[PDB]
């Protein structure tokens, strides 16, 4: 949660094949502890052979486009899958379902570390393209080139550079490289806010975002209500239902050096948002806290209103 | 039809069931397993009581039918034709 | 010996269901063999196969079905931060769906009989007086069946994952990890469904259905649900799965949470009358989503200042953004934005959309869109904009068309100084 | 030493989506802003021609069965009326760091298997695998049924390091056959660039283009999708089509089953053609289980034995052991 | 031995859909920019003519259903008013490998299958299934209403093997009658070329262009598609006709329904003219089925005695029986 020195923006980026399912109760976009745990993997393997500090992590979602249909005469939709292996004596397989979607999306990267004044900007925005084309964003190829993917260069800013002109002109030069974009942000006060609205009934913070993402058709004495927004349930991180294990105790776990607890995930809400409504850009980007003595594990985007 | 006789162990049950294919069950307002053998038997299981049966038997799939109740009759039923077609 | 008269009444209930058609002498041993039990000994029954089953409030078999790890079922958490659902927010009144072998279903039948009318089995956490209320035998067996009935909402031997069972690794402010292997809310689920059951379907929503087609309504408010998706599980077999009964059939109920763009419309932009009509206005469903709602918002008052006063903000401040992403959404179709026979918004918008500075539009192209600015699409687009909502005395006689008017400078303002960087 | 309870290996020839997009031959030189391939609807009255379960076969069940026919709406990719040749382009790219697990538990047994990988590597190198792979490259595996009965099939395939091509082939389909895996000059130039890419030592980054000659308006053949739920059976759709933006494409996992077909070990025959590289090396159109773990040849067997108790298999199984761990897995107990 | 529980064959005889343009006779030979034939629009009143259950046979409720309003919307396709020439072009692929299944569990069914169409295949050519053929291709069988009544159709079918015509033939649909299988000269040149393509002997691609004179603004027939019925007040469309990119069109189902009409051999009569090659040949318009399953000419019946049982039936219901391999289908159980 340190405020950045710098900014980059991983420019267009398709993505083959992500995980349109996100949580138990959403479908759409993927959830952003992907792209969470996905710039904290490039602070890992390319992160510190820079001297940086990569932390925030702004989605843009420029195009999109899932594998669904709905089944003709149904008014809601269904999964398109893919044909496993078949099964030891060759049967055939117990299927599973998975979303599968593709992404248009743009990364826009806070760096907070001191080696932004040893290297050049481009060898430190070259080495970062050049090693998230090898990697994977939501369980999901990152595409190499296509038939226009005409802007290639990564492009590396600092934020704190010269003047307020300076600083918001070089701004506003880099939304015009977010141009159909639609920024996604958390919207935690704005669930607080309509639950205290209308906790008359039931306070439940559930049946309040289960009554969010609506047409609300009030009938006569037909006044269907306005939306704010594009106000879309997220997944918003973890909280724990089990006591903490240690390293060893736990049978099958990733690794035997790190403590697991079962838990389970935490819905919450948050809207699309174009690269112009937001004031600068520092303000966007998405952070990972945790409290792990209790079992709050959460990420959002930090300092946005 | 040794799992027959030893009726409530379900460790010989899940033996002679693990030698063999898988474990369906029913939920409806009773409750119901059933453990289908290699040589076309089953045997549902409810608590302390039982049926057996083996197919490609006619009268055992329709006393096996009148075993099970009657809100066995929403679920179960596209089934208990399924194998009367087979044979 | 004390309040055990449902209990009484359930060992009657089981010797008189398998007691009520049976043979003589294998009947007749049956009936002997559950009725001894059923006076006193049918928890002993009951806790000889009471391991079948387990009170899960997170399963895991929904995550992979061959996953065979800890299907653990504790209250859901503390709530923390303000906006976090979930199992937290259930409390009272949740569906602890069992999950195991299900041919024990009696078992969980009789031990879910102490909360309909007592204080000993739903609330067996405490009161050993409304335990020992019904057993009245030796104190070891009570105790064996207390325990047994105990280990109905417990684990199931381990602490036992799987590898598919979906771990995770959550980075530490500035320290290493913990591993987090989240599980499927199988009760969160099942309230989730009853509630759109009854916002779906029903009678009373479906009375509202069909009087909004009756044309004149009750006061009444009913849901509509666009864009759900539905995920199944177990496949073919969704009873080995617990308790997905006959509202979930394997029946995940999904909401969306697209992309604002998540349908798409390849950008035709021609210079044609098509692109005529709709060339100096860029006419579109959200073109006539935000004239809906110009239009709404022209019979609004100046009584509401801190509400219709924070509406038009969104509701101005949105069309220059949708016209901004219009404006970048076609400006990389076309590769030259040529001069098109019929662009009458497009005389300065051959600028003001897409300018290619190619071989095409040459330096003399570069220098009629370099030196002459594009205000003449400005100012068309502020009189458009002062044209979407129509002219009366609401416009001029108040000052909430004064606050329309100063919102209509300030946007023309804003659009202004972006288009300033465009070409500069 | 046991195995790991929890292995997984992740996938390397990560292939994308192929687009299918169509126009004439002898200008495939310049088919760069070539039409795509549309997915169109169609209407189906059928018939009955199915096998009857010898009970439903009186002749007057039958002129009532057909007396009501089949209506169905199928999805059809086809060429314009104008064009014959199919251009079919993908990308793919070659990661490399091949013996490496994404999930381990046991330390030790990550090290054997490091040191198992490492000595394969060293006493034989990625060049087998890469020729075969570079076979099903420079043939069409990955053009399915597109690529039956046409009479020209040229495959185009380009190493690109930044925004410009390092090196172009030009291969031709039906002179490199579908089964012999003979050798040639620019096939050993572009099996050491993918066995260059596979060991981690360099970025290769392919781009396949593959033209077939077909004729006018005939039909292509792009992947199905895999829908279970549709409606009632009045207005459903039987056949739908895969297609990204606009236009008929391949889905990317059978692009890599068609890269994945190396394996000619299985102990049946190579006389009945390479299979997929499977565990319990399996074909799903054969519907049957070459490579039993009643014989010692699967994967899971073969593994074992060559990393916890040292019983080095055949340098065929070998090669084969190996396949399985460029293909990826989640494996375990 | 038993059949396979799965069997898939691919079809050869692969056509296109064929595309309508319409012009003036005798501009024929330079049939290369004729325009389109547009399936259109216009509205249609009817009156009451279908049967009467006896219960609306009263003559007050008859008379207020005539009063009522009847209106729909139909598509046609017609010539223009200065064209009187119907233009019917598709293109059609001969693939061979006509025995060979694409998805068989059973490898010793495939195995005796394979031994008994070679076997087939050497005594027998594809000479007399390609003569049949050809003669489907010769006269206009895929015009199937538009031949009805014209006064003079003739076929232009060009060989194709690049961008180029190897052979052209040029026939007169109405001399090569409908029912006669005859014999010829350029027909058996035709067959020639047919038969080597479903032996595998060579590249078979054929432009088959079929020209009918019929009258200025006489309506022609696409084939039609498939709607769904709603409640619409005043006349939803009730009729839609298969088009392309604003062309009326055949589906190409259909023309090959025509070409496959070879079937002279079922027990029923030959005097009728041949029915299409079905399993258990249906013809859906008479609506029964001939080549019942308990008479035994079945193809089945047929496949079952002849490949499990070596029982090789009579010359022509080996004719029958290869020609449903020819076609195509999902066999087995």
């Amino acid at each position: 949660v340190t405020d950045p020195e710098a900014l980059l923006l991983l420019p267009r980026l398709s993505i083959q094949n992500a995980n349109a399912i996100s949580s138990p109760l959403t479908w759409g976009f993927p959830s952003p502890g992907a792209f969470t745990g996905f710039v904290h993997a490039l602070q890992r393997r390319v992160g510190i052979s820079l001297d940086i500090e990569l932390d925030g992590v702004g989605i843009v979602c420029h195009r999109f486009e899932a594998q669904i249909s709905q089944p003709a005469g149904k008014r809601t939709k269904v999964f398109n899958l893919t044909r496993n292996p078949l099964n030891r004596d060759g049967s055939t397989a117990a299927i599973v379902e998975e979303g599968r979607a593709h992404l248009e999306v743009s990364l826009l990267l806070g760096v907070h570390g001191d080696g932004l004044d040893d290297h050049p900007a481009q060898e430190i925005a070259r080495q970062v393209q050049e090693q998230a084309g090898a990697m994977r964003l939501a369980g999901g190829s990152i595409l190499p080139w296509c038939n226009e993917r005409f802007p290639a260069p990564n492009a590396e800013l600092l934020m704190l550079g010269g003047s307020d002109e300076q600083r918001r002109k070089n701004q506003r030069r880099l939304t015009r490289r977010l141009l159909p974009g639609f920024a996604l942000v958390s919207r935690e006060a704005l669930l607080q806010q309509h639950l205290e609205t209308l906790r008359t009934t039931l306070p439940e913070a559930t049946t309040l975002d289960a009554l969010l993402d609506l047409c609300r058709i009030n009938f006569e004495p037909w006044q269907v209500r306005d939306k704010p927004g594009w106000l879309v349930p997220i997944p918003a991180g973890y909280n724990a239902l089990s006591p903490l294990y240690l390293p060893g105790e736990v049978r099958n776990a990733r690794d035997r050096e790190t403590p697991l607890r079962f838990v389970e995930n935490l819905f919450g809400l948050g809207e699309w948002l174009s690269p112009h409504r937001v004031a600068a850009l520092s303000d966007l980007l998405w952070y990972h806290h945790a409290e792990p003595d209790k079992g709050l594990y959460r990420w959002s985007t930090p300092r946005f209103v | 039809m040794i799992a027959q006789q030893h009726k409530d162990t379900v460790a010989a049950c899940e033996a002679a069931e693990a030698i063999a294919i898988a474990k369906d069950q029913v939920w409806d307002g009773e409750g119901y397993t059933k453990y289908t053998f290699d040589d076309n038997s089953v045997l549902i299981q409810s608590g302390t009581t039982q049926y057996a049966m083996d197919a490609d038997d006619a009268d055992s799939i329709k006393g096996y039918a009148d075993w099970l109740d009657d809100e066995a009759r929403s679920a179960e039923a596209s089934e208990i034709e399924r194998l009367l077609e087979s044979v | 010996q004390e309040l055990r008269q449902f209990i009484e009444s359930f060992i009657q209930e089981r010797l008189q269901g398998k007691l009520d058609k049976l043979q003589p002498d294998e009947d007749d041993k049956r009936q002997t063999l559950l009725a001894t039990h059923r006076r006193e000994a049918w928890l002993a029954d009951a806790a000889r196969r009471v391991g079948q089953l387990q009170l899960v409030t997170h399963t895991l078999k929904p995550i992979h079905p061959d996953a065979r790890g800890s299907n653990l079922h504790s209250l859901p958490q503390a709530p923390g931060q303000p906006g976090l659902a979930g199992s937290h927010e259930l409390g009272d009144r949740l569906v602890s769906d069992v999950v195991g072998n299900a041919a024990a279903l009696d078992v969980f039948k009789f031990l879910s009989l102490q909360y309909q009318g007592k204080n000993l089995l739903n609330w067996l956490t405490e009161d050993s007086a409304e335990a020992l209320q019904a057993l009245s035998d030796n104190a070891e067996q009570a105790r064996e069946w207390r325990q047994a009935f105990i280990g109905i909402t417990t684990v199931k031997g381990a602490p036992a994952s799987h590898s598919l069972a979906k771990q995770l690794y959550f980075p530490l402010p500035g320290s290493g990890y913990h591993l987090l292997a989240p599980l499927f809310p199988t009760s969160l689920v099942h309230h989730v469904h009853a509630l759109l059951r009854e916002a779906r379907f029903g009678d009373a929503a479906k009375a509202a259905r069909e009087a909004r087609s009756r044309q004149e309504s009750w006061p009444h408010g009913f849901s509509e649900y666009p864009n759900l998706a539905i995920q199944k599980f177990g496949g073919t077999k969704p009873q080995n799965i617990s308790q997905l009964n006959n509202e979930r059939r394997g029946e995940n109920w999904l909401l969306p949470s697209l992309p604002p763009n998540w349908q798409r419309q390849n950008v035709n932009a021609p210079m044609r009358h098509s692109s005529v009509f709709e060339h100096d206005f860029g006419r579109t469903p959200e073109v006539s989503r935000l004239t809906r709602t110009l239009q709404r918002f022209l019979a609004k008052t100046v009584h509401n200042n801190l509400a219709i006063r924070q509406r038009r903000a969104q509701l101005v401040a949105q069309i220059c953004d949708e016209a901004l992403q219009y404006a970048a959404r076609l400006r990389e179709l076309e590769p030259g934005w040529s001069a098109t026979p019929g662009c009458q918004l497009h005389d300065a918008e051959q600028l003001w959309l897409d300018p290619l500075r190619a071989q095409t539009d040459e330096t003399f192209l570069q220098r009629r869109l370099r030196g002459d600015w594009p205000a003449e699409v400005g100012n068309r687009f502020a009189n458009w904009l002062n044209r979407a909502v129509s002219s009366d005395s609401q416009i001029l006689g108040s000052p909430e068309a004064a606050q329309w008017s100063q919102e209509l400078s300030k946007e023309l303002t804003m659009f202004k100084e972006i288009l300033e960087d465009e070409r500069d | 030493l046991s195995t790991a309870s929890v292995l997984a290996f992740e996938r390397k020839l990560d292939p994308s989506d192929a687009l299918m997009s169509a126009g004439a031959w002898a200008q495939r030189d310049a088919s760069q802003e070539w039409p795509a391939v549309t997915v169109r609807e169609k209407s189906v009255r059928g018939t009955i021609s199915n096998r009857l379960k010898t009970k439903d076969r009186d002749p007057a069940k039958l002129d009532a069965s057909i007396q009501s026919p089949n209506l169905q709406t199928v999805d059809v990719a086809n060429l314009p009326s104008d064009a014959d040749t199919l251009k079919v382009r993908f990308t793919l790219r070659v990661l490399g760091g091949a013996g490496t697990p994404s999930a381990c538990n046991d330390a030790a047994y990550r090290d054997k298997l490091l040191q198992t990988v490492a000595t394969y590597v060293n006493d034989q190198g990625f060049a087998e695998l890469a020729r075969r792979y570079a076979h099903n490259l420079a043939n069409a595996r990955f053009l399915w049924r597109n690529r039956v009965g046409a009479e020209a099939v040229e495959v185009r395939i380009n190493h690109i390091r930044q925004g410009e091509v390092a090196r172009a082939w030009r291969f031709d389909a039906l002179a490199i056959g579908l089964r012999d895996f003979k050798a040639d000059a620019e096939l050993d130039a572009l099996a050491e660039l993918i066995a260059s890419g596979l060991s981690g030592s360099g970025h290769v980054l392919l781009e396949v283009v593959a033209f077939a000659r077909i004729g006018d308006g005939q039909e292509v053949f792009p992947s199905q999708e895999l829908i279970l739920d549709k409606g009632d059976k009045k207005g459903q759709k039987s056949k739908t089509l895969y297609s990204v933006r606009d236009a008929a494409a391949i889905h990317s996992q059978k692009i890599g089953n068609a890269l994945r077909t190396i394996d000619t070990w299985y102990p049946d025959e190579d006389g009945l053609g390479p299979i997929a590289v499977e565990p319990y090396g399996s074909v799903t159109s054969q519907g049957k289980a070459y490579r039993q773990p009643k014989q010692k040849l699967d994967f899971y067997t073969l593994l074992d034995n060559w990393v916890l108790r040292d019983e080095a298999p055949a340098v065929e199984q070998q090669h084969y052991v190996i396949a399985n761990l460029i293909r990826g897995g989640v494996f375990g107990e």
